[PDB]
């Protein structure tokens, strides 16, 4: 849990405590970055105001949906272990896969 | 026998397996704001007597609202 | 070893003895509902869904050797 | 300039005093003459007490 | 060999078995308030053999 | 008895659970057999 909205469930808060304690321990009661945590989010719906506010943070880095060129290159490395004779198809697959992560 | 009131605290709770290490010198700005908070929180704890001599009720809590970060 | 039941002394707490591992009879009973077989002869509907499912589970279990050789998941 | 004098000698935080002084000089220089003179010496003063050349 | 292995039970019972905790708060080095894994909290000592 | 599996070097023990939420082992003061202690079977056992 994290985002308690105007009102959330009782349940969100009960679990929310486990995150709060870890976050704190690592940063802003200290100046160190030797012990660090990187947080990944995948659901926008529940995201803590506590984290947002710095000193449990300083940067927000968007990890984008793969690019126009980026999908082409993933396809080439993934194809390589599998037996093939060489395909030219990797360009066709990128179009169809427009917006696939 | 008796124990201190300190004993048998939760470790579930924050700030009894952490402590802050910061001070006023360590940050720069909001010097004006720092003096107000300090006046309200720090002085009555350290000194109960100063507030009594003057005759006012020791300082009440401070509500902190503002920009993120 | 883990999952092994043990005896602990009642009077002073030390691990005195060992006891058989616990299993569950209820799980064994639940198993193998493959008979009678269902096939695709009294179960069906939604022609496309059934085809994809045969591709995802059924064929890789028989055709297992090939996947290892090709190197592909 | 005032925020700076109180912070430099009295409260004794040199980083805090100096920073205000830098602004004070730049502001002072335009309209004023005697005031600006003072503020520049004061800039040097914080750092002399800190004892960095 | 046979002797030492059986005898280990004989001594442990005289030592008495152990109720286990994790240390809740360091107030002083003579008494520590300790928290049982089971639950009910206790005051324990520290001996100078460790 | 929640389940029958135990009979570890004595005439069948099983895990019988008293309603103080503690597990105990059984011995004979009548008999003990695969059929006397079963998966569902409740039992009368002594306090000490």
């Amino acid at each position: 849990g994290g985002r308690r909205f105007s009102e959330g469930t009782s349940a969100d808060r009960e679990i929310q405590r486990t995150l709060m304690e870890l976050l704190n321990q690592m940063d802003g009661f200290d100046t160190l970055h030797r012990v660090k945590m990187i947080m990944a989010t995948n659901r926008p719906d529940t995201l803590d105001p506590a984290l947002l506010r710095p000193g449990r943070l300083d940067r927000k880095i968007h990890i984008d949906l793969p690019n126009e060129q980026a999908r082409l290159d993933i396809l080439k490395i993934h194809a390589g272990p599998i037996t093939k004779h060489g395909e030219i198809d990797y360009e066709a697959i990128v179009k169809l896969s427009d917006g696939f992560n | 026998d008796v124990l201190p009131p300190e004993a048998d605290s939760s470790i579930m709770m924050l700030t009894s397996d952490q402590k802050p290490d910061v001070m006023y010198a360590d940050i720069g700005g909001m010097d004006i704001q720092k003096q107000e908070v300090r006046e309200a929180v720090e002085l009555p704890l350290t000194h109960f007597e100063l507030y009594k001599q003057i005759g006012i009720d020791p300082p009440r809590g401070v509500l902190m609202y503002g920009p993120p970060g | 070893k883990p999952g092994d039941l043990v005896g602990v002394n009642k009077d002073s707490y030390l691990i005195l003895e060992t006891l058989p591992t616990e299993y569950d009879s209820r799980v064994k009973a639940m198993e193998v509902d493959e008979r009678p077989t269902e096939q695709y002869s009294d179960i069906g509907g939604l022609d496309k869904q059934i085809q994809e499912l045969v591709e995802a589970i059924v064929l890789p279990m028989n055709h297992k050797e090939k996947f290892e050789n090709l190197g592909i998941q | 300039m005032q925020s700076g004098i109180i912070h430099a000698a009295e409260e004794k935080d040199w980083k805090t005093a100096y920073s205000y002084f830098y602004e004070a000089f730049e502001g002072y220089d335009s309209i004023d003459s005697p005031k600006a003179i003072t503020s520049l010496k004061y800039m040097l003063l914080c750092k002399i007490m800190l004892n960095t050349p | 060999k046979q002797y030492e292995k059986s005898e280990n039970d004989l001594k442990a019972l005289q030592s008495v078995g152990q109720i286990v905790g994790e240390v809740l708060k360091q107030l002083t080095e003579e008494k520590f308030i300790v928290k049982a894994t089971n639950g009910p909290r206790y005051v324990v000592g520290c001996r100078r053999q460790l | 008895c929640t389940k029958i599996i135990n009979a570890d070097s004595e005439d069948p023990k099983y895990i019988i659970n008293v309603k103080q939420f503690a597990k105990f082992v059984v011995d004979l003061s009548d008999q003990v057999a695969p059929t006397d202690i079963e998966e569902g079977m409740r039992v009368g056992v002594d306090r000490n």
